[PDB]
């Protein structure tokens, strides 16, 4: 072992610079040669870029898609690696993870924890929690399913949570998606017709960035 | 920069089987000395890729024994023996041997279960949601498998839509299902402007759409 540790990134707007830095307080950083690997959320794993050995005269290598905007470094005196991104787009927006090479294994061998990157011309919005019950596409079951929906809010950091009184899971969080600049994010809870209508389902939504807590009552 | 072609992207196993990720290339992989780099990596659902094998056919430091690269050139191949729990996780292949560094897709490796039909819910727009002039029409396409499915909109007889999203669940950690959130926006205008509004899902254990419903002025 010997992890590189990654730092920096956040929130920071489109247009803007970000310097991501590769600590890997391990052995031979010097002779090495770094990369970096990033993911958008979802997606597979795109190379950024490696940076070869002092012995190279620490030649650069870059995906297409960040050169002329993204610059890699690295300070062997002190074992960090630097990723200087500037002139950001949405599409920038990753999980992005400096990589231990090693001459003898091959290409990609520790990767670090990683640094996430969210790209994005917004700020604070709460959730627009709305109850989605049975109204009138029927009434039709010994079960019944209802819902939240938690519309448009940022950054992401949600909490459904559903009083029922226990009378089975049947819970589903659908993962939250971009509409627009904002989230979207749902849920479901599959209670007894026996004891609902004539009872409660609430539905409680938790948001730490904004301090809102919109808990919607379902009849 | 060489194109690699994983396959299949979705594949089925069952505790103790023998699965099998192919992999190709658009080149051949073959340096001068040092030789045919491709490698393997397992990510697992929220961690970062573990190295597999390296050039072909080397275990890393720790791979148990029952993964295994064989190939050259254009198609290599990772053998994984008796698959176990751990194992579960996205699967890609990397070629070292140009300049940019590329990846495949991935091959997400998902647990095998007996096909299973959708359980259909279908939500008008809520109250709350018009008094703010927004009309969100979803339905949740529940416990299903396997996770392919196609659903539509139709308002009015049948049209399609635009503001829809899409969130599916990962695997369901008990029960080896899928589910679907299927969300269509409207202003709400548009919504007071039509009756009939209907998903239609198609999955493999049906030729005919599951079709729900709900017409406005019914609520």
């Amino acid at each position: 072992e010997v992890q590189p540790v990654e730092t920096g990134g956040g929130l920071v707007q489109p247009k803007g610079s970000l310097k991501l830095s590769c600590a890997a307080s391990g052995f031979s950083f010097n002779t090495n040669a770094m990369n970096w690997v990033r993911q958008a959320p979802g997606k597979g794993l795109e190379w950024v870029a490696r940076i070869r050995s002092k012995s190279n005269n620490y030649a650069t290598y870059y995906a297409d898609s960040v050169k002329d905007r993204f610059t890699i470094s690295r300070d062997d005196s002190q074992n960090m690696l630097y990723l200087q991104m500037n002139n950001l787009k949405t599409e920038d927006t990753a999980m992005y993870y400096c990589v231990r090479d090693q001459t003898g294994t091959a290409w990609f061998a520790y990767w670090g924890q990683g640094t996430l990157v969210t790209v994005s011309a917004a700020k604070t919005t709460p959730p627009s929690v709305y109850p989605l019950a049975p109204g009138c596409g029927d009434t039709t079951g010994s079960s019944v399913t209802l819902g939240c929906l938690v519309k448009g809010y940022f950054p992401e950091s949600v909490t459904v949570t559903w009083n029922s009184g226990s009378l089975s899971s049947s819970v589903h969080t659908f993962p939250a998606l971009l509409q627009s600049g904002l989230y979207t994010m749902s849920s479901s809870v599959t209670v007894p017709s026996s004891t609902w209508p004539s009872q409660t389902v609430t539905c409680s939504v938790a948001h730490p960035a904004s301090s809102t807590t919109v808990d919607k009552k379902l009849e | 920069d060489v194109v690699m072609t994983q396959t299949p992207l979705s594949l089925p196993v069952s505790l103790g089987d023998q699965a099998s990720i192919s992999c190709r290339s658009s080149q051949s992989l073959v340096h001068s000395n040092g030789n045919t780099y491709l490698h393997w990596y397992l990510q697992k659902p929220g961690q970062s890729p573990k190295l597999l094998i390296y050039k072909v056919s080397n275990r890393f430091s720790g791979v148990p024994d029952r993964f295994s690269g064989s190939g050259s050139g254009t198609d290599f191949t990772l053998k994984i023996s008796r698959v176990e729990a751990e194992d579960l996780g996205v699967y890609f292949c990397s070629q070292s041997t140009h300049v940019p560094l590329t990846f495949g897709a991935g091959t997400k490796l998902e647990l095998k279960r007996a096909d299973a039909a959708p359980t259909v819910s279908i939500f008008p727009p809520s109250s709350e949601q018009l008094t703010s002039g927004g009309a969100s029409v979803v339905c949740f396409l529940n416990n299903f498998y396997p996770k392919d499915i196609n659903v539509k909109w139709k308002i009015d007889g049948s049209e399609r839509q635009n503001g829809v999203l899409n969130s599916w669940t990962d695997q369901d950690s008990k029960d080896s299902t899928y589910s679907m959130s299927s969300t269509l926006t409207l202003t709400k205008d548009e919504y007071e402007r039509h009756n009939s509004y209907t998903c239609e899902a198609t999955h493999k254990t049906s030729t005919s759409p599951i079709v729900k419903s709900f017409n406005r002025n019914e609520c």
